[PDB]
């Protein structure tokens, strides 16, 4: 009757309050997860384009050579 | 996505950087500077009508972004679709396939301002997904644009030199603290009005002129002679003395105060102290030489911790009679620039005044040529929820 | 070629608006505003190289 | 989840703290109090301020907007402050978007008047649509997964102590301290003011130094006795002669260095008078003789307790002895929560202590914010009372 309505909702809504708020704590963790590692994917973009570039610095200190002649 | 068709603006209170494409070999400069400006025709009836010229004497200037704010979010908006459809215009002219190969789907990436409000950056998501059709934006912040050029340092702090502002900024682990962010109504032009003061018989020009001068810096060979000549704007030779080494020095000041009561209430002392190793400065007032090595030098006058030259100097007498350092709780110890990229050939030939552009070079590399669309908008996340898309695809 | 025909040719589809609305359960005595889906009935060219730094 | 957006408002008795609800971190953290200056000129915001506490000028009058029981008394003062919130910093307004503000746990009777303040605050004057009023601790306690918890939040008003079972505030059982941050501002300037040449209306001076200097002591200075100081130096050197017999130090004579920053001047302490100042925290009665020991934080935890048996008496303590959770800034100096295990465990050594704590320096001292914040973006209008204007309608008539 009223009275088995009343406390399965107050039960409910403690659970599901419960739930809904542990999903926005691991929310918060993958998104802060997320922004640690794509900055440190960045750094590694830093990284590859250092070898890169200083390949081709190499390169044209080597080949200055040529026009030297 | 095509490297070709990837689109980067960086619209300021001044000008606009606007980049369509990417070198593909090293990043390059941005060589399109246009203005921030439009024309408001005030259509009877009341409509508006924007222009790219004042249209008959009828349209009144409309700057839509002053002190980093924007102050006119639709002229904000219809500037940015000029641009685009200059860009549109210029590629299917030149190339007359672009529709299909460089226009055929163009990822936006539009640099944002700290001070934009959240409505104003919904309205920009509004407008890109619907008015420009634009298939992909990612609204980009101006500091994690800068630490993204620097060397992708978890902790730092952005001193954003403007004209009439500077923005002091503060990022731990690569996310913006939103409640230190402030900004001193002070830039460039405080520069100009202390050597108004020092200078009264010289006007805006000569001034403008010493400050764009290669003889203009702030002490911390020029600083040898006591008088030194430049040339005006108008090719006119024009003497000064020891003035070309003054007029800095209350920005640098307020900049100091204003970043140490900053990075004082960061209350995790371990990010602290990397965000005051990682002092990052840009602007196109900072081009000026030593004025970065100043801001620096008065940073450890008035905020680095170490012993007082007097009790250390009692201490050393004491000890004549070996001296050990004494050991504070203090957090900032070491104040650092951070260490600038000297791998970018453009950049380096160009300067680094705008490095937060070159940061966009890089993320526009990182989530553009990859299949992860987590930090863009797409159109169905658009579909989806419009623009409260926005807000599940932030750093 | 006209700007909106520039627009629409590149690039290649729901609006948005900013109103307000009202939740339901039935319906709560507010409103606010908010994004909600629109439903199926719901200029010039600068030049460039003018400003390309030379 | 909804198609919503709410502002959500943080009035705390030192730190206000404001944002919106599709942020983790908020928008402004702003003080709790406001500058006059003389016309009248209300000064709003950290830097505003602090700028004005720097400019020394005369007028200039801190004066503050929530009292020592966490709700405010200055309600013109508060609107204004509001509305720098939502202009200067949020940069919305405020008939748009629903609100979320918070309020503490008191023991029934101050509420409904505030709440028509709130109504006179958010309809009559900044037209607030609709606003949700949460509890400070149910917050707190509900935002870290907890419907049964025993909250101590240590902030700049006091102590405050409350708990909750199965979702409900047992209300004669809330009891709020008074020594909290403020106590320890005050209490760190009168001592180290006969070594910085030192030692309302000069409360402008009195803010800045709590504001600038007092706050970098008690952020790096203070350590919180984790057993009594007495019991603590007899522990120690028991260790340590334990120490010195297996192998073949005071540990208060270790020297903390403060650089004093109006003087450029080192002050040097010993561990002991650091563990001083968290002691009157615990032991009040050490500054005077008319505070008693139970108006620490000691027994007074343990009174709340027990207030709550007879809300069958030690199923409840159970209930909140496997759930204490601590929070507050003033909790964030070292050595705070095993004060507060070994304190609480010793006036009741038959249960054991789960204590639960955000680690995070930051979202300690904006955990109220967070609770409202995770309270605002709930996917049901259920869950929550959100008083719209027909609620203010109701309660005029009569």
């Amino acid at each position: 009757e009223k009275r088995k309505k009343e406390r399965n909702l107050h039960l409910q809504k403690i659970n599901s309050i419960i739930d809904f708020i542990k999903e926005r704590q691991s929310e918060q963790w993958s998104r802060q997860e997320r922004c640690f590692q794509f900055g440190r994917l960045g750094a590694s973009l830093h990284n590859q384009m250092e070898k890169d570039e200083q390949k081709r610095i190499e390169r044209t200190a080597k080949q200055r050579l040529a026009a030297l002649k | 996505f095509r490297q070709d068709s990837i689109l980067i603006i960086y619209p300021r209170s001044q000008t606009t950087l606007v980049q369509f494409g990417l070198n593909e070999e090293t990043f390059t400069v941005p060589e399109l500077e246009i203005p921030t400006q439009i024309y408001r025709t005030t259509r009877q009836d009341g409509s508006y009508t924007y222009h790219s010229t004042n249209k008959d004497n009828k349209a009144e200037l409309i700057k839509p972004i002053q002190n980093g704010e924007i102050i006119d979010i639709s002229a904000f908006t219809q500037f940015l679709r000029l641009i685009f459809v200059s860009i549109l215009s210029d590629r299917a002219n030149k190339n007359q396939d672009a529709f299909e190969a460089e226009l055929s789907n163009i990822p936006l990436l539009l640099i944002t301002h700290h001070s934009w409000s959240q409505s104003d950056l919904e309205i920009i998501t509004q407008y890109v997904f619907e008015s420009l059709e634009i298939n992909n934006l990612i609204q980009l912040p101006a500091s994690l644009a800068a630490t993204y050029s620097m060397i992708s340092l978890q902790n730092c702090c952005i001193i954003d030199v403007g004209t009439h502002h500077t923005d002091i900024i503060p990022i731990v682990d690569y996310a913006q603290l939103d409640h230190l962010v402030s900004s001193i109504p002070m830039g460039g032009q405080s520069i100009n009005d202390s050597l108004k003061k020092l200078l009264p018989q010289w006007d805006d020009d000569q001034i403008e002129s010493l400050k764009k001068s290669p003889i203009f810096e702030v002490l911390s060979k020029n600083s040898d002679l006591e008088f030194n000549t430049f040339w005006d704007e108008k090719g006119n030779e024009i003497k000064v003395g020891k003035q070309r080494f003054q007029g800095c020095n209350n920005l640098i000041k307020n900049i100091s105060n204003r970043v140490g009561l900053t990075l004082d209430n960061i209350d995790d002392i371990n990010k602290a102290k990397a965000v005051w190793e990682n002092i990052i400065i840009v602007g196109g007032t900072t081009s000026i030489s030593g004025f970065k090595e100043a801001l620096l030098g008065q940073l450890l006058k008035d905020h680095l911790i170490i012993e007082p030259e007097e009790e250390k100097s009692k201490r050393e007498e004491e000890a004549k009679s070996f001296v050990p350092t004494i050991e504070y709780v203090q957090c900032p110890t070491v104040i650092k620039l951070a260490k600038y990229p000297d791998y970018f050939p453009e950049w380096k030939k160009s300067g680094y005044s705008e490095i937060i552009f070159l940061g966009a070079q890089i993320v526009s590399k990182q989530i553009f040529t990859h299949p992860k669309d987590t930090f863009y908008i797409t159109r169905e996340k658009y579909n989806m929820k419009g623009p409260a898309a926005l807000w599940d695809v932030q750093f | 070629m006209d700007p909106q025909t520039l627009i629409t040719k590149a690039n290649k589809k729901e609006s948005w608006r900013y109103d307000w609305y009202q939740p339901s359960k039935e319906k709560y005595p507010f409103r606010y505003k908010t994004w909600l889906r629109n439903q199926e009935d719901e200029e010039d060219i600068l030049d460039l190289k003018e400003f390309d730094r030379r | 989840t909804l198609n919503r957006k709410c502002v959500v408002i943080h009035n705390g008795s030192h730190r206000t703290v404001a944002g919106f609800s599709n942020v983790e971190l908020p928008q402004c953290i702003i003080p709790s109090s406001y500058i006059k200056r003389t016309e009248a000129e209300f000064i709003f915001g950290t830097y505003n301020m602090i700028d004005a506490a720097a400019e020394k000028r005369n007028g200039d009058e801190v004066y503050t907007l929530v009292d020592s029981q966490g709700l405010p008394y200055n309600w013109d003062a508060l609107e204004m402050q509001w509305r720098y919130l939502y202009d200067t910093q949020l940069k919305v307004s405020p008939e748009e978007l629903p609100l979320v503000i918070t309020m503490p746990a008191t023991n029934g009777k101050p509420d409904m008047a505030i709440l028509e303040r709130y109504y006179e605050l958010a309809f009559d004057k900044l037209n607030v649509p609709v606003f949700q009023i949460v509890i400070e601790p149910l917050a707190i306690a509900l935002s870290m997964g907890k419907s049964s918890a025993f909250v101590i939040d240590i902030g700049a008003s006091g102590c405050n102590v409350t708990p909750i079972i199965d979702g409900i505030v047992v209300k004669n059982a809330v009891v709020r301290s008074k020594f909290g941050g403020d106590f320890l501002d005050f209490q760190v300037h009168e001592r180290l003011a006969p070594l910085i040449k030192e030692e309302q209306k000069r409360s402008t001076d009195v803010w800045y130094e709590a504001s600038t200097w007092i706050q970098q002591f008690k952020s790096t200075m203070l350590q919180v006795s984790e057993k009594d100081l007495f019991e603590l130096e007899r522990y120690y050197k028991e260790q340590a002669d334990i120490y010195a017999k297996q192998q073949e130090n005071n540990p208060l004579v270790q020297k903390k260095n403060f650089l004093f920053k109006p003087l450029n001047k080192t002050l040097t302490l010993d561990l002991k008078e650091c563990y001083q100042f968290a002691e009157y925290l615990f032991k009040p009665q050490l500054i005077s003789d008319k505070f008693s020991p139970e108006d620490g934080l000691g027994p007074l935890m343990a009174k709340s307790v027990k207030k709550a048996g007879a809300s069958s008496p030690e199923q409840v303590y159970s209930l909140l002895l496997t759930n204490v959770i601590i929070t507050g800034s003033t909790s964030l100096i070292e050595g705070m929560e095993q004060r507060i295990i070994k304190e609480l465990s010793i006036r009741f050594p038959q249960y054991k202590l789960t204590t639960f704590a955000n680690q995070v320096m930051m979202d300690r001292k904006i955990q109220g914010w967070l609770g409202a914040l995770t309270m605002a973006n709930l996917p049901s209008w259920s869950l929550g009372k959100w008083y719209s204007k027909e609620d203010y309608e109701t309660l005029k008539r009569d």
